[PDB]
DNA sequence: GTACTGTCCTCTGG
DNA sequence: AGGACAGCGTGTCAGCAATA
RNA sequence: UGCUGA
């Protein structure tokens, strides 16, 4: 018998651990999302995977679209995008760590990810 | 070398005493090898009428 | 207060390596990483300007800890270049095919600036241009190639723009894919070089990290980037396309970028405590790194120097390689997997932690039947509901019960476990001193509200789901009723079908919306009384089960009478009623003492549950019961009775009130059309799920009460007497063995009794092992003629007990639990045993076990049981059995494997195809599927009442189908004219014009002169210009000599008027529906007058209230905008599957069909019919013996080779056996022999000599003109009496048993045979009605081939399984049907019943874009998302694609949308709700 | 379905042995002897519920958040409690202690058996001789149960729907041949 | 030169009189055998779940 | 303008729960309530006395959209 | 497992 | 241009010990 | 990796 309600998040992934010993999740699966999005309740779908799970506030270079580019100084503590000294054009976007785990991930061989923020 | 052998797996397990009908079936198991668990076709897996006094028909794992 | 900045589109690019510069942090130079302790190595990989790894620390970049800190990217920087490993292979290429001398690629500059052009023109979407830009290269130097391309190019771009946005779509992306898949597939091969003619300097690469030039020196990075730098001078015009401004030293790596340490996390392996497998491939680099830096100082402290140096950089490049992809380098070790390892596979970083994360506020526990909590109702164990928590916002009509929550505590069950503060947050309540929660119970009302997490509160919605998730009704939404003392979730009965699940320890998940925007969702969507019907058919769902139908069929039986007492108490105890009175009835006998019915107890229950306003439904139908059933004494003829007309098979509820009929599964249960499936109609789904819980809770207390429900053993056991007779046959059959084997070998009918026990072993032996198979199937034949003496004899009326009072019938016979084969197998007889197909195999020396004697004839040697579980079968018996219930679970593990991934596929490329407000079925991309989604729209749960049939039902309930629904509202607010008047134009068109396939035109129809011309007039010329000597006057009288405007012949032969769906958008328009269902409606409107006529009930319903009834009921079932379709399809297709004779069954033939799309099938086919003609039955004996192969090997009887002079005598067989039904002739045969097989046979002989180290004259002097090693043959006048041949190889050749190879020349040698048709044959009859029907069914497949014979066959009505050699012989549109018309016959053999409208979406979209396509991993290829496409398979290749393409992304697709956080595009996100100011 | 005075009588009554070998080598590496079961004088945090060598009394009883053991890093006198956190009862019933081999060990490795009772609760898994398994879902009141003409009250109740799909007639066989044996005082085979 | 009906028990689909069947155990250790009907008029296959 | 006039269930769906979320988070509610905890049910007795100021915008498969109101759309 | 794509591989055509 | 062939692929669902 | 549960 399991019930999990929030503990070990994944260092790596900032998703609930597993198991049963800790508090331990419970996979949602590949499988399951698709059933969920049948019934064309999207809004469950997206409350039970983003805020159940890995939901973020990451920041973003709006003009140049990079997750990596926004930097904090030393300590006020204002964003300044590195790669072009302009620190207003920064915002905040919803993302998944998992999502920021990825743009590290490609980051890692040279690609390069450019993402167009509205 | 293998020890002419042709698995490298799985060769001494754990005997646990659960109950002793659990017990008394680990000195009375015979495993067709560990490899066959990876297999499409299923012809090592068929009950042959050779194993008739030799080999248990019902006693068989059921997964 | 959220970001509130969302994302469109997502472009994936490679980055410059000079912008990866100040995205970092600093150069990481030591290798030990982890401290002699284990924390952080200054300057190490793990290092505190990467980022805190762990909570302990604060980065040096930014002071911030770990939770808060955005990690920080650093980079090995390396000693000298290195290829970059994903980059390489496109290198190599570019390295391959051109000349390092000239620095100019080798490809003809044609094409060259063809596909210059065409990407040009591809970029902003103009799709036409691309043939016409190839068409206007062919029709025509370089720059005047240029100059005539780019004119037109330029016009196309200019003129074609502002479609930049409007180009990323599929048949933009599959074209472009195209190109530049056969550019880089054709045009890169090594060529002499153009300008000067040695330019071939051989680029060949050894494995990876190896690039060797000739003159075979090693090709260094820093020399060939130098080629790719002068290189691209020279083409970068052509190649910034091929790549997007893709610099050449994208393809070269300078350094290696260290991931953020928060995404590195040390964990443990064999002796080591901290170690990350991305950090040891990290940690590999930077030692070779300082190897190498020691070297280049030894060289400026200065062959075996260089030598080394070529071999450490051979290294390091495996290294860097493997650091990409752990198996590109397959020599080295201590690698651990790289980052395609990391992000493509199953375990994978897409299939889990981005499609199947883990979620919180869920619980998991084992479920248990409850039965006493409403049909839509969870049972909670008060040990989630103390943990679960809603976090409810505190406003003033609820700040009261929030306080007695938060006063009761975290452990009381109305309580709360915190409450969030307005800009704090997260102060718990858990204390339990019980004064700090008083302290805390105020304040609340004292920005945004506090929120208190109050627990489960006997009314929230939760969603459950059982793990194999195959279809929809798998997640359904229920009303947590909150139950004390237990861990378990308890459920109803009535959703166990719809989960599968079966109370043996049944672990079940638990989901807990958090949003008030996802519970709407779970109300309204997901409930659980919306899912009655199941998608696949819609056919019901949810039912009862076992002892609530043989219950339910025991009180609703004639002779059930209950006394006031028990009548009451039996009302109540299904009621319970909470509102209102509860209505009873009168008693049906008055007189000798007061008696109720059981059917009356049934009735009241069912007056007391419709809804109060609503009025009691009329029901006519079947009950599952057959009346036979009930025949105990024979039945005698009564002169005027229609057995019929007064049967408890035949149900009848009028008004509310059962008036006859048993009730069994066929209501109740989970089939259609029944007593709960009309409630659901007329009533709602609410009230279908009330009339199930009420219904189980009478049935129970029925059986609780006065009755009860066993099964003993007097019910399974069989009459004596009965017995003797099963005794006796059982003996017969014991000597059924030798006459079936026998005849099955067609031996002489009698004399052999052991010339057949060696015929079978010969059989046995044999290596074909066809003609041991069909012993085995004439085998199965005596043996079960037996049986069915044996069942008959004892199962129907050989019981001790009979069907109203037996207990194991009337479970199987109303449907509760098993089957006629059950109840048999369990007496008298338990079968024949079939293990594949086939009887039990045998050993290798014949015996099939050992206690039978080797090829024993007896068909209990061959599994044949006559044992029952009654009285237990003998131990060989016992052997057979377990040999097929063990091969049934080995086949149900198989076949699930299978199944999961088929569905997988099918659901990855369906998935985006939604209804849009437009009523069409588009796309992500909005490529439209379909322009009406069932070919009509009308989703399939809603069109099954608008059956035929199911009139007499709508029109009975009218008064409450109007009332309950439509109702005189919008009867009267709706406007026909617009539809109705197209239906006025289609009639009168069909009426004027009956056969529809008669060739209308303009000038035809003036062909009624015919007679006036044929007469006088053109008797005097001849073909002109080929056309007639009487067909030019026509033309003459017809062209100009008629008159100008009102020669009027145009409106006799027009058009029919397009369908009404077609213009009359079905939605918003009245009366506009479908071809096929108007034509019903006028049916039953003709068949409905004329039955008011002599009807002695009154009907208030006139025939065109009933066709505006119907009209509404079909505009009103007509898949709602939004609905998601394409997932429904595949999890119909999918679900039967996972679940569940010379052609393929089964998931081998779905898999052709869909995943593989494959040109060649195991078992192709044919099936002309014959044309019903005297001439044509004659003709066909003929041609079945004309397409049968018929093969060298087929017609001979035995070799003489003797042996350098190798001699060979054929010897044919006499045509008296192969005559019959070959149609061949000796001369024709033996002149095969001398110009091919005796050619053949020298071709053999080099092929094997290569690598070794007065008329009798004429025919053998050409063949011995055309070979130079024959002699002479022989010659036979008399029926090929001895046809031998002599040759000789005199010099030194291999003299062995050269027999070998002309015998294995000898069987792939045939005579003659139409290319692809193995055999023919006429199964003679295939219908009923019109059973003259004959068909030639084929075993290959040539449509061509008989097209020469449309006088003998039917060539219309000719059909293949192929559906690619269709799709080539009559086109796509015709493909779409054989797709359709196979999957429907696929699922026919297992009874399984697909709806049509799920094969026409899943058969437009495989045919979307003119080619029969397959639903797999080349499928995707031609798809507009690099999101979705990566997120199924091969997700590195289809990133490297989508990298070195610049190939952007919108965020359309559910997985697009899901991977960026994002609500998909289809069902309830679909739209905006733009609160106005 | 389970008889409830059935139940509370004795029926199918159980326990489990967990038995944990702590093995105190580990926390430490070769250094000076940071294990040795033992209790700081004093210490409020096992005020009573060890017995002086950090040892949980023998009989006592275990919940998640009582103390399990104590060690002593000899050298600088620090004491671990060392918390149970399982999230069920027992009661501990012994605890050996063991040497090196050699006997010469020193107070580093233990090894204490826990009892657990676990009596039939619903949601527990039954089966007879026949393969027919079920789950127990309800604990019917003995009152409520079906009585039979001499008195006695069934305390299993089979639902008679297992038979007709899976055909263990041996079950029907066995209950008759087990009510003839409990009725003649034999024993059939 | 020289040297399948099943036992047929009575269930209807389309038309009626008798279909024929062959029992094969589909199915997993703690389930029942599953029935495989076959008509006679007609050849229209079932396959049940028991 | 040419879209159907009824309100499809899944606009049922988000409407009701952006209702329920907004009046959750403190917002009046125009209905009258008669002594219910639940926001949905709320949103439940708003829709169906026509009183929600809602405007779904249904967007059509090429970026064109239509701009309905929550009132004038026949709820079933 | 089998069947697909792919991959050239280099054999007769202007 | 007839091939020969080397090359990727997936594979329902959750627990425990234990150990790399 | 050996087990086990649907
Ligand atoms: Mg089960
Ligand atoms: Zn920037």
């Amino acid at each position: 018998f399991q019930v999990r309600t929030t503990g070990a998040r994944d260092r790596v992934t900032n998703q609930p651990i597993g198991g049963r010993n800790v508090q331990g999740g419970i996979r949602f699966g590949e499988m399951e999302r698709d059933a969920l999005l049948a019934h064309g309740t999207s809004f469950l779908l997206h409350d039970r995977l983003f805020n159940c799970s890995d939901r973020s506030v990451a920041h973003v270079c709006v003009k140049c679209g990079s997750l990596l580019s926004p930097l904090l100084e030393k300590p006020n503590r204002k964003y300044n995008c590195t790669l072009c000294s302009r620190s207003d054009t920064i915002d905040t976007v919803s993302v998944p760590y998992v999502f920021r785990y990825f743009v590290a991930e490609l980051a890692a061989m040279n690609i390069k990810v450019k993402l167009d923020v509205v | 070398t293998g020890l002419g052998l042709l698995q490298d797996s799985g060769l001494c397990v754990v005997a646990d005493k659960l109950n002793f009908i659990r017990y008394l079936s680990h000195f009375r198991c015979v495993h067709r090898g560990a490899d066959f668990a990876k297999m499409r076709t299923t012809t090592v897996r068929r009950l042959l009428p050779e194993s008739w006094g030799f080999l248990c028909p019902v006693h068989t794992p059921d997964g | 207060n959220m970001p509130w900045r969302r994302l469109q589109g997502i472009s994936f690019g490679m980055y410059s390596a000079e912008e990866l510069k100040k995205l970092s942090v600093k150069s990481i130079t030591n290798p030990r990483y982890l401290d002699s302790l284990g924390n952080p190595s200054a300057n190490g990989l793990y290092d505190l300007a990467l980022g805190p790894a762990d909570s302990k620390e604060v980065c040096s970049t930014c002071v911030q800890d770990f939770s808060n800190c955005s990690g920080h990217l650093g980079h090995i920087e390396l000693p000298l270049t290195v290829y970059n490993p994903l980059l390489f292979d496109k290198l190599y290429l570019l390295l391959r095919g051109s000349c390092l001398n000239c620095h100019m690629l080798t490809c003809p500059r044609a094409v060259i600036h063809l596909l210059l052009c065409q990407l040009r023109v591809l970029e902003v979407g103009a799709l036409q241009a691309v043939y016409e830009l190839e068409r206007i290269l062919n029709r025509f130097s370089a720059s005047e190639i240029r100059e005539e391309l780019e004119q037109y190019t330029t016009e196309i771009v200019q003129n074609n723009l502002l479609g930049s946005q409007g180009a990323h779509v599929k048949n933009v992306c599959e074209s472009k894919s195209k190109l530049i898949a056969l550019f880089w597939k054709a045009h890169m091969n090594a060529k002499r070089c153009p300008h000067c003619k040695t330019g071939r300097s051989v680029v060949r690469k050894e494995h990876n990290s190896k690039l060797t030039i000739t003159f075979r020196g090693y090709l260094t990075p820093t020399s060939a980037r130098e080629h790719l730098s002068a290189l691209w001078k020279n083409e970068g015009f052509f190649l910034n396309y091929l790549f997007s401004r893709f610099n050449p030293s994208v393809f070269f790596l300078d350094f290696l970028v260290v991931p953020p340490s928060r995404y590195r996390p040390v964990s443990r392996l064999g002796d080591q405590m901290f170690t990350n497998g991305q950090t040891v491939n990290l940690q590999a680099v930077m030692k070779d790194v300082v190897l190498i830096r020691k070297l280049l100082a030894l060289m400026a402290q200065e062959q075996s120097l260089i030598d080394k140096l070529y071999n450490i950089w051979i290294r390091l490049q495996s290294h860097v390689n493997i650091v990409f992809d752990s198996e590109m380098d397959k020599l080295m070790m201590d690698k651990y997997p790289g980052i395609r390892q990391i992000l493509e596979k199953k375990e994978g970083l897409f299939r889990k932690h981005m499609m199947g994360k883990r979620v919180d506020y869920a619980a998991r526990s084992v479920i248990c039947p409850d039965m006493y909590i409403n049909t839509n109702e969870i049972g909670i164990p008060m040990v989630f509901a103390t943990k679960l928590t809603y976090p409810q916002p505190v406003t003033p009509w609820n700040v009261q019960e929030l306080r007695q929550a938060v006063i009761n505590g975290p452990n009381v069950h109305p309580g709360a476990s915190m409450v969030i503060n307005e800009d704090g947050s997260r102060t718990a309540l858990s204390a339990v001193d019980m004064t700090q929660r008083e302290a805390v119970a105020k304040q609340l009302l004292t920005q945004g509200t506090k929120i208190v997490c109050r627990h489960v509160k006997n009314g929230d919605i939760l969603l459950l789901n059982r793990q194999p998730t195959l279809h929809r009704p798998s997640i359904q939404a229920h009303r947590a009723r909150i139950l004390p003392e237990e861990k378990v979730l308890r459920l109803h009965y009535a959703n166990c079908k719809a989960y599968n699940a079966d109370f043996d320890g049944d672990e079940m998940n638990a989901h807990f919306p958090q949003s008030e925007l996802g519970r709407a969702e779970a109300y309204v969507l997901a409930c659980t009384d919306q899912q009655y019907l199941v998608p696949k058919d819609g056919q019901p769902l949810a039912g009862l089960i076992q002892d609530h139908m043989v219950s339910g069929a025991s009180m609703t039986t004639r002779g059930c009478f209950f006394t006031r007492e028990h009548y009451m108490e039996l009302v109540y105890r299904g009621l319970t009623d909470k509102v209102g009175r509860v209505k009873l009835l009168s008693p049906s006998i008055l007189k000798p003492f007061p008696l109720w019915t059981g059917k009356q107890v049934v009735s009241t229950l069912l007056i007391n549950i419709i809804p109060e306003d609503h009025i009691p439904l009329n029901l006519s139908g079947k009950a599952k019961i057959t009346g036979k059933a009930w025949v105990k004494e024979t039945p005698r003829s009564v002169p005027g009775f229609n057995p019929d007309s007064m049967c408890e098979s035949q149900v009848i509820i009028r008004e509310g009130e059962l008036l006859c009929g048993v009730l069994d599964k066929a209501h109740y249960g989970s089939s259609a059309y029944g007593l709960v499936h009309c409630c659901y109609e007329i009533y709602g789904g609410e009230t279908s799920g009330k009339v199930l819980t009420c219904l189980a809770r009478l049935f129970t207390a029925y059986l609780q009460l006065y009755r009860g429900f066993t099964l003993g053993v007097e019910d399974i056991l069989v009459k004596p007497k009965a017995d003797v007779k099963r005794q006796r046959i059982i003996e017969e059959s014991t000597h059924c063995g030798p006459q079936a084997v026998r005849a099955a070998l067609n031996l002489p009918e009698a004399a052999s009794y052991d010339e057949v026990r060696g015929k079978w072993q010969d059989a046995h032996l044999g290596k074909d092992q066809r003609d041991f198979n069909m012993i085995d199937l004439k085998f199965k034949e005596e043996v079960n003629h037996y049986s069915n003496e044996i069942n008959k004899a004892c199962m129907p009326f050989g019981l001790h007990r009979q069907f109203p009072e037996n207990s194991l019938q009337m479970m199987v016979q109303s449907g509760a639990k098993g089957s006629t084969v059950n109840t048999m197998q369990i007496s008298c007889l338990l079968g024949q045993i079939e293990l594949e197909g086939r009887r039990p195999p045998l050993m290798a020396s014949g015996k099939s076990l050992p206690c039978f004697e080797p090829y024993e004839f007896t068909p209990r040697a061959g599994g044949f049981v006559t044992g029952r579980f009654l009285t237990g079968i003998k131990p060989p018996e016992f052997f057979f059995h377990c040999m097929a219930g063990r091969e049934g679970l080995v086949d149900t593990a198989v076949k699930t494997s299978r199944s999961g991934y088929l569905q997988r596929c099918i659901i990855k490329h369906l998935e985006g195809l939604v209804v849009q407000y437009d009523l069409t079925v588009r796309d992500s991309d909005g490529s439209v599927v379909q322009f009406l989604y069932g070919e009509d729209g009308l989703d399939i749960p809603k069109t099954q009442f608008l059956q035929p049939k199911q009139f007499p039902f709508l029109a009975s309930n009218y008064e409450v189908i109007m009332k309950s629904q439509h109702l005189h509202e919008v009867l009267s607010r709706a406007d026909p004219k617009k539809a109705l008047h197209h239906f006025r134009a289609i009639k009168k068109w069909q009426s004027k014009h009956p056969n529809t396939l008669l060739r209308r035109g303009a000038f035809l129809s003036y062909s009624q002169k015919i007679q006036e011309a044929v007469k006088a007039l053109k008797l005097e010329s001849e073909n002109r210009n080929g056309r007639s000597p009487g067909t030019q006057e026509m033309l003459r009288m017809w062209y100009e000599l008629d008159e100008e405007s009102r020669r009027k012949y145009q409106k006799k032969a027009a058009a029919c008027p397009d369908p009404s769906l077609s213009v009359w958008r079905p939605d918003i328009y009245f009366a506009s529906v479908s071809e096929t269902f108007e034509t019903k409606v006028d049916d039953y409107s003709q068949e409905w007058a004329a039955q008011t006529e002599k009807s002695y009930e009154k009907s208030e319903l006139s025939l065109d209230r009933l066709r505006t009834l119907l009209q509404l009921k079909w505009q009103r079932s007509l898949c709602e905008p939004g609905e998601a379709v394409g997932l429904l399809a595949a999890q119909s297709i999918g679900e039967p599957s996972t679940q569940m004779m010379n052609v393929t069954l089964g998931i081998p033939r779905l898999r052709e069909i869909l995943m593989v799309a494959s040109a060649n099938i195991k078992t192709p086919m044919m099936s002309v019919p014959v044309l019903n003609t005297k001439k044509a039955l004659k003709r066909v004996k003929s041609l079945k013996k004309q397409l049968t192969r018929v093969c060298l090997g087929e017609v001979l009887q035995k070799i003489d080779v003797q042996e350098q002079v190798y001699q060979l005598r054929f010897q044919f067989l006499p045509h008296a056996y192969y005559q019959q039904e070959k149609c061949l002739r000796p001369e024709d045969i033996l002149r095969f022999m001398e110009t091919r097989f005796f050619k053949l046979l020298m071709e053999s002989i080099k092929k094997k000599n290569n690598k070794a180290s007065e008329a009798m004259e004429r025919r053998v002097q050409a063949v011995r003109e055309i070979h130079p090693f024959i002699d002479d043959y022989q010659y036979d006048t008399e029926e090929s009496l001895w046809c031998q041949v002599t040759v000789k190889l005199p010099l030194m050749k291999i003299n062995f048993d050269m027999s070998s190879l002309v015998v294995s020349l000898a069987h792939g040698a045939v005579i003659y045979a139409t290319k692809g048709i193995t055999r023919c044959l006429l199964n003679e009859t295939t219908n009923n009605k019109n059973e003259k029907e004959l068909v030639l069914n084929t075993e290959g497949i040539n449509l061509p081939e008989l097209f020469k014979y449309a006088e003998v066959l039917d060539l219309r009505r000719l059909y293949s399984n192929d559906i690619h050699a269709i799709a080539n012989t009559y086109g796509i549109e015709a493909a779409l049907r054989v797709i359709e018309k196979e999957i429907k016959d696929v699922f026919a053999v297992y009874g399984i019943a697909v709806d049509p409208r799920h094969l026409s979406l899943v058969a437009d979209y495989m045919c979307f874009e003119g080619v029969y396509k397959p639903l797999n991993r080349f499928g995707i290829r031609s798809n507009s998302s690099p999101l979705q496409q990566m997120t199924f398979e091969t997700s590195f290749q289809f990133l490297k694609q989508a990298t070195m393409l610049g190939s952007h992304d919108e965020l359309r697709s559910p997985s697009a949308c899901l991977v960026v956080g994002k609500v998909v595009r289809g069902g309830t996100g679909l739209f905006e709700l733009k609160q106005p100011l | 379905i389970v008889n409830k005075a059935s139940w509370e009588r004795g029926f199918a009554h159980g326990s489990v042995y967990k038995s944990e070998f702590i093995d105190l080598s580990e926390k430490i590496k070769q250094g000076d002897s940071s294990l040795v079961f033992g209790i700081k004088p004093g210490d409020p945090r096992v005020l009573q519920k060890l017995d002086d060598d950090g040892l949980p009394f023998i009989g006592a009883k275990l919940q998640y958040g009582d103390p399990y053991y104590s060690y002593l890093n000899l050298n600088t006198g620090e004491s671990f409690v060392m918390y149970y956190k399982s999230k069920e009862n027992c009661v501990v019933d012994n605890i050996k202690v063991c040497s090196n081999d050699t006997g010469s060990g020193k107070f580093k490795c233990v090894c204490i058996t826990m009892r657990v009772p676990r009596n039939p609760t619903i949601g527990d898994k039954f089966a007879s001789r026949h393969g027919q398994k079920g789950i127990l879902s309800r604990l019917w009141p003995a009152e409520d149960m079906p009585f039979t003409e001499s008195g006695m009250v069934p305390d299993i109740l089979f639902n008679p729907h297992g038979f007709p799909s899976r055909m263990t007639i041996g079950m029907l066989i066995e209950s008759m041949a087990g009510k003839s044996a409990a009725l003649h005082g034999l024993c059939h085979d | 030169l020289g040297t399948g009906p099943v036992v047929d028990r009575r269930c209807p689909r389309c038309g009626h009189e008798g279909m024929a069947y062959h029992t094969r155990q589909m199915r997993s250790a703690d389930e029942g055998q599953t029935v495989f009907y076959t008509c006679t008029n007609c050849k229209f296959q079932e396959k049940e779940d028991s | 303008r040419i879209t159907t006039p009824y309100m499809t269930k899944y606009e049922r769906a988000r409407v009701l729960g952006t209702r329920a979320l907004q009046i959750a988070m403190c917002a009046p509610v125009m209905v009258e309530l008669e002594g219910e905890t639940d926001p949905l049910l709320i949103a439940m007795k708003e829709l169906k006395a026509r009183k929600i100021p809602i405007i779904i915008r249904r967007y059509l498969p090429d970026g064109s959209y239509e701009d309905w109101g929550v009132d004038e759309l026949i709820i079933t």
